[PDB]
């Protein structure tokens, strides 16, 4: 089949990235970009060969089973996922997207208690937001009466801003009214590379 | 050379549906049109050709007994229908064309592309919850299907500070995303997030105390 | 002292005055008298490379073949989609005839005569002749009609094999007679077929196929689509145009009592010539009978193989160029 590598590419404008691509039948292999929201657009073909409309910045090399696309210089245009392709099979992707370096922010928490309209509705959403942070990563521990919380949520990140270069977080833990009112203290804690420590901003009921 | 395609569909599992493919700017009936989909957490996957002189057809074989491919000469128009759809059916559907010159692979022309949701779930406008006041506040858009829903503040005389989050899908089958602004404690002055549902034909505005 | 060249050819038989059978009367008028003592050089140390997929003389070839469907299959009223014509339909005999095709001066033809030359590549026993061999013009799909056989064993052509979107063209190396029968005293038809030679030659063919794809089960499949003209083995006989069901005739089962297809003869036709339907008369009364020769097939595979076994082989109309690049492979004209 058609192994892409890496997976994954998180990287800073102007570096160049270097995307591979393992087949095992020989013929033409192709480089598809696809952008957020848009059709692919073919990029490379024969290998080696550039599409029109695609300029010096975008390049391929090949060696054997293995398949390279190199972009250089990068700009704004070029984030996305990328395809190797040979007649009909496809690889899998490799998502190249933007992290702009930049000095490391920590995170502000805020926990907000669920609403009472929605606990009229038999249901309970406690929202745990991290704001403004940088780098992307970063950990949330939900904590109901000191009870770790796995799989009970879910998590929600904004694209880099692209002003301060930070991120903003939104985790949501989700419960029946029921389990809701058998327990006391709601916590989120969260842990971050601008953190010396772990820092929980939590509530009771009451 | 234009590809255009028809637009999003939301439809329940065991449905069938069909995208259709406009070609303007060359001979239709001269080059195989070939259909890719991509599914989310899914690379992009091949289904088959059609030759539109013919209007004879080859697919992929996991494909085999549940696509079916025609053309419309007379409109220059390529249809692509699948049966007995299935969840993981959800995915956006594109029809593609060879490279001019022919190799008929090298896929240098993509119609915009058409949506299709596959969900045991049924259309819903949203629930609208307030996320209540160093300072944060917000609103919380719960439980409705399908995307995609939109968020502004005070009627868009609110943006900066404002974050609105992609959508999450829940196990319930719904979707649900999160709208935040942050402000000086000092200015709370009156707030009002106003979200639009367009598929439920859904808008509320909500104050936030 | 040669180079590779296109130019105008033109075509030679053996039609007579006398004969007014349409396909004979256009020969006496676009071509002239088959040479009555060929000239065929074959000469040691050369070399030449071949390729079938892009030879022009399948695409002049294609001309007449149109230009003589023009004037003998002229339909009652053409649907071209954008206009409606109607116009007179004159009851249609006719019968392909072998026509020659010939080079003018200074231009010659080349003859790969190796005994299993695939069709693309370098040849080496190479020779020299002013004129193709006799090729009856047979419009058909599904199956090839009529045509030249394999000297030595049944043999696969492709442009490429694993370009799914490439068409195969199987070439047996010993023919099977269809037989196709509609009684008289109206639509209704039959085709009849000895099921020990035809599934005999699938286990030849089975095997040699299967020999070019790493020894892998090949399993056959009736078309997945498309028009009529494709989806059934179609020919024109007598003048009238059959559609037969060969659902039938890859059974995977048997792998022998002769076997009988379902056919149909038809008046509304998509015209393969180009684009729009034809109609023609109603089906003149009497016994019509074609008995053609099985040479050749069209096949298409089946895409996204994913796990090895069973490639999935659908019979293919194709392109009926296709037709005539299975007679033509083996030439090529050169310009001295
Ligand atoms: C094929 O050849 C036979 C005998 O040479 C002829 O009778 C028959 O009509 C031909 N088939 C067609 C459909 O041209």
């Amino acid at each position: 089949v058609l192994t892409q590598s890496p997976a994954t590419l998180s990287l800073s404008p102007g570096e160049t990235a270097i995307i591979s691509c393992r087949t095992s039948q020989s013929g033409s292999l192709a480089w598809y970009q696809q952008r957020p929201g848009q059709a692919p657009r073919l990029v490379i073909y024969s290998g080696s060969t550039r599409a029109a409309g695609i300029p010096d910045r975008f390049s391929g090399s090949r060696w054997g089973a293995d398949y390279n696309l190199s972009i250089s210089n990068l700009e704004s245009g070029d984030f996305g996922v990328y395809y190797c392709q040979q007649y009909e099979f496809f690889g899998q992707g490799t998502k190249v997207q933007v992290d702009i370096k930049r000095t490391v922010a920590a995170p502000s928490v805020f926990i907000f208690p669920p609403s009472d309209e929605q606990l009229k509705s038999g249901t309970a959403s406690v929202v745990c937001l991290l704001n403004n942070f940088y780098p992307r990563e970063a950990k949330v521990q939900w904590k109901v009466d000191n009870a770790l919380q796995s799989g009970n949520s879910q998590e929600s990140v904004t694209e880099q801003d692209s002003k301060d270069s930070t991120y903003s977080l939104s985790s949501t833990l989700t419960l029946s009214k029921a389990d809701y009112e058998k327990h006391k203290v709601y916590a989120c804690e969260v842990t971050h590379q601008g953190l010396s420590s772990p820092v929980t901003k939590s509530f009771n009921r009451g | 050379v234009q590809l255009v395609q028809s637009g999003a569909e939301v439809k329940k599992p065991g449905a069938s549906v069909k995208v259709s493919c406009k070609a303007s700017g060359y001979t239709f009936t001269g080059y195989y049109m070939h259909w890719v989909r991509q599914a989310p957490g899914q690379g992009l996957e091949w289904m088959g050709w059609i030759n539109p002189n013919s209007g004879g057809t080859n697919y992929a074989q996991k494909f085999q007994g549940r696509v079916t491919m025609t053309r419309d000469t007379s409109i220059s128009t390529a249809y692509m229908e699948l049966s007995r759809l299935r969840s993981d059916d959800t995915a956006v559907y594109y029809c593609a064309r060879g490279k001019y010159c022919y190799y008929n692979w090298d896929f240098q022309h993509w119609g915009q592309g058409t949506l299709v949701t596959v969900s045991s779930a049924s259309t819903k406008g949203p629930s609208v919850f307030p996320l209540a006041p160093t300072a944060a506040l917000g609103c919380l858009v719960k439980d409705y299907f399908p995307e995609p829903v939109t968020v502004s503040w005070n009627s868009g005389a609110l943006t900066s500070g404002v974050h609105t989050f992609p959508a999450v899908l829940q196990s319930s089958g719904l979707y649900s995303l999160s709208s935040v602004v942050t402000v000086p404690s000092s200015s709370l002055q009156t707030y009002i997030c106003n979200v639009n549902h367009k598929p439920s034909n859904t808008k509320v505005d909500k104050r936030v105390e | 002292v040669w180079k590779d060249a296109d130019t105008t050819l033109f075509c030679a038989s053996d039609a007579k005055a006398h004969e007014t059978e349409c396909h004979n009367v256009w020969a006496t008028h676009a071509c002239v008298p088959t040479d009555p003592n060929p000239q065929e050089i074959h000469l040691e140390n050369v070399t030449e490379n071949f390729n079938m997929w892009k030879n022009n003389m399948v695409e002049q070839m294609q001309e007449d073949v149109i230009s003589l469907w023009d004037q003998c299959l002229q339909p009652c009223v053409k649907l071209t989609g954008g206009s409606v014509i109607k116009q007179a339909c004159p009851k249609i005999s006719f019968d392909p005839i072998p026509i020659h095709y010939c080079t003018p001066a200074g231009y010659v033809i080349l003859k790969c005569n190796d005994k299993n030359f695939n069709g693309t590549g370098p040849c080496k026993n190479v020779s020299s002749v002013q004129c193709t061999h006799g090729i009856k013009p047979v419009v058909s799909t599904q199956l090839l009609l009529n045509g030249s056989l394999a000297e030595e064993e049944i043999i696969i052509r492709s442009e490429n094999l694993t370009n799914n979107a490439k068409t195969i063209i199987v070439h047996l190396n010993k023919s099977v007679e269809i037989n196709c029968t509609r009684p008289s005293n109206i639509r209704k038809a039959y085709c009849e077929i000895n099921g020990t030679k035809w599934n005999k030659v699938l286990k030849q063919v089975t095997e040699k196929l299967k020999e070019h794809f790493n020894n892998k089960t090949i399993i056959f499949q009736p078309p997945s689509g498309g028009d009529l003209e494709i989806t059934m083995h179609h020919f024109n006989c007598r003048g009238e145009f059959f559609y037969c069901n060969t659902t039938q005739l890859f059974n995977n089962t048997c792998i022998n009592g002769t076997i009988t297809l379902p056919c149909k003869i038809k008046q509304i036709i998509n015209m393969w010539q180009g684009t729009g339907q034809a109609m023609y008369a109603p089906p003149i009364d009497g016994k019509i009978n074609c008995v053609s020769n099985i040479t050749g097939i069209l096949l298409t595979r089946d895409g996204g193989a994913n796990n090895t076994s069973n490639e999935t082989f659908r019979p293919g109309g194709g392109n009926i160029k296709d037709n005539w690049r299975s007679e033509l492979y083996k030439y090529k004209v050169v310009q001295i």
